[PDB]
C-alpha cells in the first residue's frame, strides 16, 4: 500500500522539484523488487513507473545497471523486466544515459560520435 | 457644387425577375454596405416601414454573427468608442436593452419619448455607427451621418391605397442628411431602388 | 552656398 | 466518331444482335419500337478525346467521408 | 498612488 | 533559484522549406522549419525582398514537412510530422495571421523513437492520401477527403508494417487518378544479423518497393520490389499522369537512375565531376537536395551535388517510356538543405549553414554553348564526364537573409568603448565562416552629410503640394536666422521660397492643398499658392513660445500661458478664433494630433505645463478650448506627440510624452472621449528626450531622441522600441525623395545629414568579418582588446598543401601528353573563390588550422600563423606567467594526426608564442610535446592548467619547453573544459559531467573533492558563484549544479561513494532548451540592467535565463505558465511539460516563450485566463513585458 501511495504521489508532483523526497523513497521502494507475491509485485512496478516520470529515466537506469547481467536468473529477469518498462516509456531519452562499454577484440562498442569535440 | 459636404452617390438596383428573390437580394446588398461602414464612419438605414426598421437591425446583427463579425469591433480599443457608456445604460423602457450591447442602434417614433433623445445622445458621442430610422428622423431633429442608405426605395401611400415610390422631397431631405460639414470633408449616399425608377432619382439629385 | 549630393541611394524597380 | 454513346446515351438501347465499359461505337442505327444500336465495339471515353479533340471538346476517390475536427473530440 | 486603497493611479486622473 | 527563460533572437537555421499557395490566393509563400519554430515567409516579386509573415514556436522537434492540396483546391495545407507521436495538419489563416490546426491524429509514443513514425512524410500528388513512416518497420497511411461543407476530413490509419526493415526515403508517386502509390528505399537487416562471417551484411542490397493504397478495398499492399545496384540516398517524384511519365528518379552515389514499374528498363547517368579537381580521388559524389519545376509545357529538375553544383535534369520520352536522362550544369550556389523554385522565376536556396539566398532566374540553361551530358552518350569503363565550373550566369542574387547559424563561440564584452556591450560571435562552416559583431538596435545608413555654418536649432521638411509624393524644401533654423534649401539630385539653398530669413522660425508646414505656414516669434506668415503673403503680428509685447501645427489647424502659445488657435476656413485663409483661453501656468510644449483622412480636423490638443501635468484640450465648436483630462507627472515634460499606430481598420491613438528625467511615457488616448488610460514608462538615455513624428513603411512611427536616439514603431502589428545604433542627434524630421523614399533628416550640432533605416523589426544588427576555417575558440587580450582566434577543419588542405597538390597535378597534365602545358599554365593561374566554390576535401585525418590575431572594431587581420598539415588547434589561452614577469604569452594546444572514427591520435603539442608590439604580433617561443590532445588550457594563478586527455597537469614556463608539476590521473574520461575560481578547478569530463578539484600549494597536489551524480555530455560551463556551476549538454539542455553547504575541500590523499568522490553536488536546475548550447556567460546586457545568464545555441538562437527576485513574481509567472499549457497547447501535438523534460525532469524554470504567447491568444481566452490571475489583460501583458524590459531588449 505504501508503494501505491508512492506511485500516485510521484505523478502529482511531476514538474515541481520534489525529486529529493522521491529519490529518498526510491531507496526504500527498491529492495522490494525481489518480492514474489503478485499484488505486491505489481504495486512496486506501478511505483517505479510513476517514479520514472518524476525523477527521470536516468535514475531508474542507474538502479538497474548492475543486475542486468548478474549471475542468477532470479535477480536477472526481475531486473530485465524493470529495464523493459523504462525502455518502452522513455526510449528516446535513454540515448544520453547509456554507459560507455569498451571495445572488445572484434566488435566495437564505443559510440564515437558523442565523443566528438568541437 | 455648393453642398457644404460634397456628395458621392452610388445607386444599386435589382433586376430580379421575381419579387420574392429580389427581397432576399436586398438583404444581401445591405451587408455589403455594412462592410464599408467597417471603419470610423456613420451608417444609417431608412426603411420603408417603421416596423420593418426594427426588424432590419436584428437581421443585420444576425448577418454579422455568421459573417465572423465582418465589420464587428469597429472601435480600435475594447473600451474605445464609449463602450463603457453603452454598458452603463443597461435598462431602457424600450427594446434598447439588447440593442445597447450591440454596435448598431435603431431609433423610431414608435418606441418612446425621452429615450429618443437618449439614443441621439448615444449616436452623437459615437455610440452606434449604424442606426435605422424612419424618414421622420430626417425631417425631425437634425443629426447627419457619414454615409446614408435608404433600403428598397419604396413607401406605402394610404392616399393611393398601394405601395408607391418615395417622394422626391422626402428623398431630398433624407439624402441631404448625409455628411456633417464639420464632422467630415465629404459624404456619400446610397439609394437602393427599382431599376425602372433609377433614371428618375438621377434627374433629381443632379438638376435635370 | 551649401550644395551636396547623396552618396548612397535606396531604390528597387 | 460521330456515332458514340455514353441503355446508353449518345453524346438508345442495344439491338438483339449482341460491364466495365460505358462508352460504345456503333455502325448502324435503326428503330422498331425503340432506339436500337447495331454492330458495336467497346471504347474508352479518354481514347476518343485524344484522337478527335475538337469533336470531343475512372477517377479513384475514397468512398467514405471521414471525420471533421468537430466530430472528433 | 491613491488614497482609498493605495491603487496604482499611473497618473490617470479623470473628470 | 528560480529562473525565467526568454528568447532574444530566434533560431535562424533552416531545416525544411516547402513552397505553396498557403494564403489561398495568387501569391506564393514558403513555410520554413527552423527546427523548433515554424515560419511563413512571403517573397515580394517586384521588390525581390523576403518578408517574414508568421513565426510560431511549436515546442517540438519538427522532423519532416510537406505541403498538401486537395483535388481542385486553391489553398494548401501544411502537414507536420514531429516527435510528438502524432501527425498534424495546419492551415494558414490570413485574416487572423496564425496557423490553425485542422487535424491531429495520434499513433504512437513521443520522442524521436526508432519505430514510431514521424521521420518520413509523403503526400499523394493529387491529394487523396498522406503517408507517414518511421525509420524502420512502421508506416501509416491517412486518407484525406473533403465533405460537402468543403472541410477537410481524415480517416483511420491504414498500416503497412514490415519487420526488420530500414527506410531511407519515402516519396509519393504521381500516378494520375489511379490508386495512390508510394515509393521506398527499403533495406532488410534480418539476414545480416544471423551471419557470423559478416558476408550477409556485405552483399545485402537496397530495394525499391512500391506500396499501393487500394482505395476500393481500403488497405495498403506492398506491390513491387526490385533490388538496386548501389545504395541510393533519396528519391524524386517524376511528374506523371497527363504530364510526363510516372516514375521515380533515384539519386545514388555517382549516379542518377530513372526507374518505373512496368516494362521500362532502368536508365542510369553518371554524375559529371569537376575537371581538374583537388579533392581526394576516393570520395564519391551524391546529390544533397532537389527541386522540381513543373510548367504546363514541360518540366525539369534542379539537383545540387555535395560541392554546390546545381544541374538541370531533363527526361526525354520516346512515346510512353523515357529513353535517356539529360544533365546540364546550371550553376554553383552554397550547399543547401532545401531549394524552392517559386513560380515567379525565383529560386530560394536555404543554405544548410550560414546565410540564405533568394535568386532570380534570368535564363534557364538553354544557350551559351555549354556541353550537355546524357545517359545515351556512350562512355568508357572507368572514367566519367567532366565539366568546368564558372561564375553565375543563370541566376542573379536578389536577396540575402542573415543567419547566425552555427554560433560556435561567443563572448559578450565591451571592446568598442560605447557603454553597451556587444556580442562577438564566431560562426559558419569552412570558408563561409565569420566573426560577427552584434549590437542591439537598427542598422542606420546615412545618405548624405554636410556642414552647417553654425549650430542649428531645428529642422523641418516641407512639401510643395499635398498630392506630391516627394518633398520640395528643407528648412533649417539657427539662433538668429533661418536657412532654406530645395532638394533634388543636388540640394542647394534657394531664396525665392517665400520664407523669412531674418528671424528664427518655430515651425513650417503646408496647411490646405498648397498653402504654406511659417510661424516665428515675431508672428505668423502665410504663403498662398500664387505667393501672395499674409502677416499676423502678435498683439502686445508677448511673443510666441511654442506652436503645434496640423494640416488644417494651428495652435500657438504666447508668453504667460495664453492659447490662440487659427482654423482654416474654406476661404483658405487662417481665421483666428474669437476668444483666447487663459491658462493657469505657462506652457512648456504642446502637440496637435494628425488630422484623420476623412475628418476636417483633430479634436484633441495636448498641452504640457511646468507643473508636471499635461492637460488635454477640446477643439470642437460646441466646446472650443475646454479641459477634458489631466494627468500628473514625476518630472516636467519636454515634448508630446500624438500618433496613430497599429493600423493596417484604424490604429489606436497614443500620446507619447517625454520628460527631463529621460523616461518616455506611451499612454492610451481614447479617440471619441479623450481619457488617457495606461502609461507604460520606459527609461531611455540620460538627457531630456525630444519627440518627432516620422514615417516608416507608410506608417506613422515616432522618434524620441535622448543621449541615444530611440525609434518607436509597429511591426507585424506589434509595437517595438529599439534604439538607433548611431550617434546622438539634436533634431530630426521626416524626409522623402527620389534617392530615398522614406528617410530622416537629422541635424546634430554643426552638421546636417540624411538617414535611411533599411531593416526594421530586428533585434540585432550585425557586421561580419571573414575567416578561413571554422572558428573553434577565441580569447581577448585584455590590454590591446584584440582577439586571438584558432580555426580548424577536418578533411581540409592548408594553403601550402594545396599549392603542392596543384603543382603535382600540373606535372601530371604534362605527363599525360605539347599544348597541354599551356592548359596547365591556365590551371595554375585561375583561382575560384573558395567561399563560393567550396573548399577541396582532403580525406580522413587531414586537418588545416590557423591562429589569427584580429582587431574587433576594424576587422583586419593583425597576424596570421599557419600550422602543419595534420596539426589541429583545439584550445587557446592568453596569460602572464608570474615567474617570468609581465609578458603575455599565447598557448595553443594542437593535436597531431587525429582520426575521428575510430578515434586515434598520434600525439599533441603545445605551442607558445609571445605577444609583442602591443598585441600585433606573435613570436614563436617553443613547442612542447604531450602524449594526448590538449583539449583545455586555462590560466591558473601565474601558471597554467592543461588537460591532456584524461590527465590534468599544471605547467609552468621554462626556456626550452613547458614544465610539468603535480599531474592528476583520476578523471574518468577525456577532459573538455577547465574553469577556475580561487584555488578551485572545475573540470568538465566529456561524459562524466563536472568534477571539483582543489589545488593545495604546500603539498603541490590536485585533489578531487566533489562531483555530480549524473552522466552528462558537457559542452560548456560557466561559474555562477563560488559554489555553483551552470553547464550545457550536446543533447540540448542546461543544468545548474550547486555544492551542498557542508562540503569541505580539505581532503587529503579511499572509500568513495558510488565509484566516485565522497561528496556529491546537488542538481538544482534542469531545462531542455531544444537546441545545442555552446556558450554560457553571465553578464549584464543593457546599462542599468541586472545580470542574467546568456546562452547561444548552435542553430543560431540567443536566449537568457533570468532569476526571479520575489515570490510574488514567481507565483504569478508560474500561474501564467500553467494556464497557458492547457489553454494554448503546442501547435504540433507535443506536451510542453514533457518537451522541457526531454532527458531530465524540468526544475525551477518558467518557460517565458510560452508565457509571452499570452498576447497571441484570442481575446475571450485572454480574458478568461486573466480572470483567475485577478488581473485585466493589459496588466498581464505589462507584467510579461516588465521582466523582459528590465533584463534585456
Amino acid at each position: 500500500t505504501a508503494s501505491a501511495v508512492v506511485q500516485h504521489m510521484s505523478l502529482g508532483v511531476y514538474g515541481f522539484g520534489c525529486e529529493d523526497s522521491l529519490n529518498h523513497l526510491l531507496n526504500y521502494v527498491w529492495p522490494n523488487v525481489f518480492e514474489t507475491s503478485p499484488h505486491v509485485i505489481q504495486a512496486v512496478m506501478g511505483a517505479l513507473e510513476g517514479l520514472r516520470v518524476a525523477i527521470g529515466p536516468c535514475r531508474m537506469l542507474q538502479y538497474c545497471l548492475q543486475g542486468l547481467f548478474h549471475p542468477a536468473r532470479k535477480v536477472r529477469d526481475v531486473y530485465w523486466k524493470i529495464y523493459n518498462s523504462i525502455y518502452i516509456g522513455s526510449q528516446d531519452a535513454l540515448i544520453a544515459h547509456y554507459p560507455r562499454i569498451y571495445n572488445d577484440d572484434k566488435n566495437t562498442y564505443i559510440r564515437y560520435e558523442l565523443d566528438y569535440i568541437l | 457644387s455648393f453642398r457644404p459636404v460634397p456628395l458621392e452617390q452610388t445607386y444599386v438596383g435589382i433586376t430580379e425577375k421575381k419579387a420574392i428573390k429580389r427581397f432576399q437580394i436586398m438583404n444581401e446588398i445591405v451587408y455589403e454596405k455594412i462592410m464599408e461602414h467597417a471603419g470610423k464612419n456613420q451608417v444609417l438605414v431608412f426603411v420603408h416601414s417603421r416596423k420593418e426598421t426594427g426588424k432590419t437591425a436584428r437581421a443585420i446583427r444576425d448577418m454579422c454573427l455568421e459573417k465572423d463579425t465582418l465589420g464587428l469591433f469597429l472601435r480600435e480599443g475594447s473600451a474605445s468608442t464609449e463602450v463603457l457608456r453603452t454598458e452603463a445604460e443597461q435598462c431602457k423602457n424600450l427594446e434598447l436593452k439588447d440593442l445597447l450591447p450591440y454596435g448598431f442602434a435603431i431609433h423610431h417614433a414608435g418606441m418612446t419619448r425621452v429615450d429618443r433623445t437618449l439614443v441621439e445622445d448615444l449616436f452623437a458621442d459615437k455610440h452606434i455607427q449604424v442606426l435605422v430610422s424612419t424618414a421622420t428622423l430626417a425631417w425631425g431633429v437634425n443629426l447627419p451621418a457619414h454615409t446614408v442608405i435608404i433600403k428598397g426605395t419604396q413607401v406605402y401611400s394610404p392616399e393611393k391605397g398601394r405601395w408607391t415610390e418615395l417622394g422626391a422631397l422626402d428623398i431630398l431631405q433624407m439624402l441631404g442628411r448625409a455628411g456633417r460639414p464639420q464632422y467630415d470633408t465629404k459624404g456619400e449616399g446610397i439609394l437602393i431602388t427599382s431599376h425602372g425608377e433609377l433614371q428618375y432619382y438621377l434627374s433629381l439629385l443632379n438638376q435635370q | 552656398p551649401i550644395s551636396f549630393g547623396f552618396t548612397r541611394t535606396s531604390a528597387r524597380r | 466518331f460521330y456515332h458514340t454513346a455514353r441503355g446508353y446515351r449518345t453524346v438508345v438501347f442495344i439491338h438483339p444482335n449482341s460491364q466495365q465499359p460505358r462508352w460504345l461505337l456503333y455502325h448502324e442505327l435503326v428503330l422498331t419500337t425503340k432506339e436500337f444500336m447495331r454492330q458495336v465495339l467497346e471504347i474508352e471515353s479518354s481514347w476518343l478525346l485524344e484522337v478527335a479533340p475538337h469533336y470531343y471538346k475512372a477517377k479513384k476517390m475514397p468512398k467514405k467521408i471521414g471525420k471533421t475536427r468537430e466530430e472528433l473530440g | 498612488r491613491c488614497y482609498v486603497c493605495d491603487q496604482q493611479t499611473n497618473g490617470v486622473f479623470n473628470p | 533559484m528560480f529562473l525565467y527563460n526568454l528568447t532574444l533572437q530566434r533560431a535562424t537555421g533552416i531545416s525544411f522549406a516547402i513552397h505553396g499557395n498557403f494564403s489561398g490566393t495568387k501569391q506564393q509563400e514558403i513555410v520554413v522549419s527552423r527546427g523548433k519554430i515554424l515560419e511563413l515567409l512571403r517573397p515580394d516579386p517586384n521588390t525581390g525582398k523576403v518578408h517574414t509573415l508568421l513565426t510560431v514556436e511549436v515546442f517540438g522537434v519538427i522532423r519532416s514537412l510537406m505541403a498538401f492540396r486537395l483535388t481542385g483546391g486553391t489553398k494548401d495545407y501544411i502537414v507536420v510530422g514531429s516527435d510528438s507521436g502524432r501527425i498534424v495538419i495546419l492551415e494558414y489563416q490570413p485574416s487572423k495571421n496564425m496557423f490553425e490546426k485542422i487535424h491531429q491524429e495520434t499513433f504512437g509514443k513521443s520522442g524521436c523513437r526508432r519505430i514510431v513514425p514521424g521521420q518520413f512524410l509523403a503526400v499523394d500528388p493529387k491529394g487523396r492520401a498522406v503517408m507517414i513512416s518511421a525509420i524502420e518497420k512502421q508506416k501509416l497511411v491517412y486518407i484525406l477527403n473533403r465533405d460537402a461543407a468543403a472541410r477537410l476530413t481524415i480517416s483511420s490509419p491504414l498500416e503497412a508494417h514490415k519487420a526488420n526493415t530500414l527506410v531511407y526515403h519515402v516519396v509519393g508517386v504521381d500516378v494520375g487518378f489511379e490508386n495512390p502509390m508510394f515509393a521506398c528505399l527499403e533495406m532488410d537487416y534480418e539476414e545480416a544479423d544471423n551471419d557470423p562471417t559478416g558476408e550477409a551484411a556485405a552483399n545485402t542490397q537496397q530495394t525499391l518497393t512500391f506500396y499501393e493504397l487500394d482505395l476500393g478495398l481500403n488497405h495498403v499492399v506492398r506491390k513491387y520490389s526490385e533490388p538496386l545496384e548501389e545504395h541510393g540516398n533519396f528519391l524524386i517524384t517524376v511528374p506523371g499522369g497527363s504530364d510526363g511519365p510516372s516514375g521515380v528518379l533515384i539519386c545514388s552515389e555517382n549516379y542518377i537512375t530513372y526507374k518505373n514499374f512496368g516494362d521500362q528498363p532502368d536508365i542510369r547517368c553518371p554524375i559529371p565531376r569537376r575537371r581538374n579537381d583537388l579533392d581526394d580521388p576516393e570520395r564519391g559524389m551524391i546529390f544533397v537536395c532537389s527541386a522540381t519545376h513543373k510548367t504546363k509545357s514541360m518540366f525539369f529538375f534542379l539537383a545540387q551535388t555535395e560541392q554546390g553544383d546545381i544541374f538541370k535534369i531533363t527526361l526525354e520520352t520516346d512515346e510512353d517510356m523515357v529513353t535517356e536522362i539529360r544533365l546540364k550544369y546550371f550553376d554553383t550556389v552554397p550547399v543547401a538543405a532545401a531549394m524552392c523554385v517559386l513560380k515567379t522565376g525565383f529560386l530560394f536556396v536555404a543554405s544548410e549553414f550560414g546565410n540564405h539566398y533568394l535568386y532570380q532566374i534570368a535564363h534557364l540553361g538553354d544557350d551559351d554553348e555549354e556541353p550537355e551530358f546524357s545517359s545515351a552518350m556512350p562512355l568508357e569503363e572507368g572514367d566519367t564526364f567532366f565539366f568546368q565550373p564558372r561564375p553565375l550566369k543563370n541566376l542573379v542574387l536578389v536577396d540575402e537573409l542573415d543567419s547566425l547559424s552555427p554560433i560556435l563561440f561567443c563572448q559578450i564584452a565591451d571592446l568598442a568603448n560605447e557603454d553597451t556591450p556587444q556580442l562577438y560571435v564566431a560562426c559558419g562552416r569552412g570558408p563561409r565562416s565569420s566573426l560577427r559583431v552584434l549590437r542591439h538596435g537598427l542598422e542606420v545608413s546615412e545618405m548624405a552629410v554636410s556642414e552647417l555654418p553654425g549650430n542649428p536649432n531645428a529642422v523641418w521638411t516641407v512639401r510643395r503640394h499635398i498630392e506630391d509624393e516627394f518633398d520640395a524644401y528643407i528648412i533649417v533654423s539657427f539662433v538668429n536666422a533661418t536657412l532654406v534649401l530645395s532638394i533634388g539630385e543636388t540640394v542647394e539653398e534657394v531664396t525665392d521660397s517665400g520664407f523669412l530669413g531674418t528671424t528664427p522660425t518655430l515651425s513650417c508646414s503646408l496647411l490646405g492643398d498648397d498653402a504654406l505656414v511659417q510661424v516665428y516669434p515675431d508672428g505668423i506668415r502665410h504663403i498662398r499658392a500664387d505667393k501672395r503673403v499674409n502677416e499676423w503680428k502678435t498683439p502686445g509685447k508677448k511673443t510666441i513660445v511654442k506652436c503645434a501645427v496640423n494640416q488644417r489647424q494651428v495652435v500657438i502659445a504666447l508668453t504667460g500661458g495664453e492659447l490662440v488657435y487659427f482654423e482654416m476656413d474654406p476661404s483658405g485663409q487662417l481665421n483666428e478664433y474669437t476668444e483666447r483661453k487663459e491658462m493657469s501656468a505657462d506652457v512648456v510644449c504642446m502637440s496637435l494630433a494628425n488630422v484623420p483622412p476623412g475628418e476636417q480636423r483633430s479634436r484633441f490638443l495636448a498641452v504640457g505645463l511646468v507643473d508636471n501635468t499635461v492637460r488635454i484640450i477640446s477643439l470642437d465648436p460646441s466646446d472650443c478650448l475646454q479641459p477634458l483630462s489631466m494627468q500628473a507627472l514625476p518630472a516636467q515634460p519636454e515634448s508630446l506627440c500624438i500618433v496613430e499606430m497599429g493600423g493596417t481598420s484604424i490604429g489606436f491613438l497614443y500620446l507619447n510624452i517625454g520628460l527631463q528625467n529621460g523616461v518616455l511615457l506611451r499612454t492610451v488616448l481614447d479617440p471619441v472621449t479623450g481619457d488617457l488610460s495606461d502609461t507604460r514608462t520606459r527609461y531611455l538615455g540620460s538627457r531630456p528626450v525630444k519627440l518627432f513624428r516620422v514615417r516608416m513603411q507608410g506608417q506613422e512611427a515616432v522618434l524620441a531622441m535622448s543621449s541615444r536616439s530611440w525609434l518607436s514603431y509597429s511591426y507585424q502589428s506589434r509595437f517595438h522600441l529599439t534604439p538607433l545604433s548611431y550617434e546622438t542627434l539634436e533634431f530630426a524630421s521626416g524626409f522623402a525623395s527620389e534617392q530615398c523614399p522614406e528617410g530622416i533628416v537629422a541635424i546634430s550640432t554643426n552638421t546636417l545629414r540624411i538617414l535611411a533605416l533599411e531593416k526594421l523589426g530586428a533585434v540585432f544588427n550585425q557586421v561580419a568579418f571573414p575567416l578561413q576555417y571554422t572558428p573553434r575558440k577565441f580569447v581577448i587580450h585584455p590590454e590591446s582588446n584584440n582577439l586571438i582566434i584558432i580555426e580548424t577543419d577536418h578533411n581540409a588542405y592548408t594553403e601550402a598543401t594545396k599549392a603542392q597538390r596543384k603543382q603535382q597535378m600540373a606535372e601530371e597534365m604534362v605527363e599525360a601528353a605539347e599544348l597541354a602545358a599551356e592548359m596547365a599554365a591556365a590551371f595554375l593561374n585561375e583561382n575560384l573563390p573558395e567561399s563560393i566554390f567550396g573548399a577541396p576535401k582532403a580525406g580522413n585525418g587531414q586537418w588545416a588550422s590557423v591562429i589569427r590575431v584580429m582587431n574587433p572594431i576594424q576587422g583586419n587581420t593583425l597576424d596570421l600563423v599557419q600550422l602543419e598539415q595534420n596539426e589541429a588547434a583545439f584550445s587557446v589561452a592568453v596569460c602572464r606567467f608570474s615567474n617570468t614577469g609581465e609578458d603575455w604569452y599565447v598557448l595553443v594546444g594542437v593535436a597531431k594526426d587525429l582520426i575521428l572514427n575510430p578515434r586515434s591520435v598520434a600525439g599533441g603539442f603545445v605551442y607558445t608564442y609571445k605577444l609583442v608590439n602591443n598585441g600585433e604580433k606573435l613570436e614563436f617561443l617553443h613547442k612542447t610535446p604531450v602524449e594526448e590532445v590538449p583539449a583545455a588550457i586555462a590560466p591558473f594563478q601565474g601558471r597554467v592548467l592543461i588537460g591532456v586527455g584524461k590527465l590534468l597537469r599544471v605547467y609552468d614556463l621554462g626556456k626550452k619547453k613547458l614544465l610539468r608539476k603535480c599531474e592528476n590521473k583520476h578523471i574518468a574520461n577525456y577532459i573538455s573544459g577547465i574553469q577556475t575560481i580561487g584555488h578551485r578547478v572545475i573540470v568538465s569530463d566529456v561524459q562524466e559531467s563536472f568534477i571539483w578539484v582543489r589545488y593545495k600549494r604546500n603539498e603541490n597536489q590536485l585533489i578531487i573533492f566533489a562531483d555530480d551524480t549524473y552522466p552528462r555530455w558537457v559542452t560548456t560551463a560557466s561559474l555562477l558563484d563560488y559554489d555553483t556551476v551552470a553547464g550545457a549538454d550536446k543533447f540540448g539542455n542546461i543544468c545548474v549544479v550547486r555544492l551542498p553547504p557542508n562540503t569541505n575541500d580539505e581532503v587529503d590523499e579511499d572509500r568513495g561513494l558510488l565509484n566516485g568522490a565522497s561528496q556529491k553536488a546537488e542538481v538544482i536546475m534542469n531545462y531542455h532548451v531544444g537546441e545545442t548550447v555552446l556558450s554560457l556567460q553571465k553578464t549584464t546586457l543593457i546599462p542599468g540592467g541586472s545580470e542574467s545568464l546568456v546562452y547561444t545555441t548552435l542553430s543560431g538562437g540567443i536566449g537568457i535565463l533570468v532569476p526571479f527576485t520575489s515570490h510574488e513574481d514567481h507565483d504569478f509567472f508560474q500561474h501564467v505558465e500553467m494556464h497557458l499549457r492547457s489553454e494554448h497547447p503546442p501547435l504540433c501535438g507535443r506536451d510542453h511539460l514533457s518537451f522541457r523534460s526531454y532527458y531530465f525532469p524540468v526544475k525551477n524554470v518558467i518557460d517565458g516563450d510560452l508565457c509571452e504567447q499570452f498576447n497571441s491568444m484570442e481575446p475571450n481566452k485572454q480574458k478568461n485566463v486573466s480572470e483567475e490571475l485577478d488581473r485585466t489583460p493589459p496588466e498581464v501583458s505589462k507584467k510579461l513585458e516588465d521582466i523582459r524590459t528590465r533584463y534585456a531588449f
